[PDB]
């Protein structure tokens, strides 16, 4: 018996994927 | 407002939310928007249980989070235009299996 | 090297493991086989404490967990004269049929 | 999948079940 997906805490705000090149999105790397 | 859950391809996604970016990875072990739906609560769930990561079982699956060290995220910036996007330095592996 | 794990049941075992006893906790859902195999999870969780990861043996996929044990600084373990340094985190096998 | 067990690191060391009472094991808790 495993605990119900409803009866946990959920983060409810906005989720985005995170997609260099769109939306604004940049990441970088060390050099 | 996400992309589709490949549902039996893994998969490799980023996700922000709040002030935070973090590295998600999804394993697999009819009716698909309800699935697409389910395993964004299950990382909703996630997200919301970071420090006490427990196997859950979803309408149709059993859910087992992994919690692991980003390794080589302090050489990394992510930016939303001129926002700094703080990267959670852990990656989560979500194990999907079927609830049978 | 140890007795026979419970198969059906869910148990709590205290394993004595060089210096240190380790918590584990057993949860499901020819035994032999089944209780050897028991083992080399239990031996493969402990040679990877740090990377905690899921795995398959031959008859079951173990997903291992580890958790905070509380109330364990109120604890002394002795061997006879030796004192045994508990791992301040429990270990729970969820254990699967693999098909 | 699932990564084999026989892929993975395994502690090969001895390995004995705690009992106190037995074989000279011990355990004692904090009282006020």
């Amino acid at each position: 018996g495993y605990i119900s997906i409803d009866a946990m805490k959920k983060f409810l705000g906005e989720l985005h994927d995170f997609i260099p090149g769109t939306s604004g999105y940049l990441a970088y790397h060390v050099q | 407002s996400l992309k589709p859950f490949t549902y039996p391809f893994p998969e490799t996604r980023f996700l922000h939310a709040g002030p935070n970016v973090y590295k998600f990875k999804i394993r697999y072990g009819e009716n698909k928007e309800v699935i697409t739906q389910e395993l964004e609560d299950s990382v909703r769930v996630v997200l919301g249980n970071l420090d006490n990561l427990q196997p859950f079982a979803t309408e149709h699956f059993i859910v087992f989070p992994y919690k692991s060290k980003w390794e080589r995220v302090s050489h990394l910036k992510f930016k939303h235009g001129e926002i700094i996007l703080i990267p959670y330095p852990f990656v989560f592996t979500l194990y999907v299996e079927m609830k049978w």
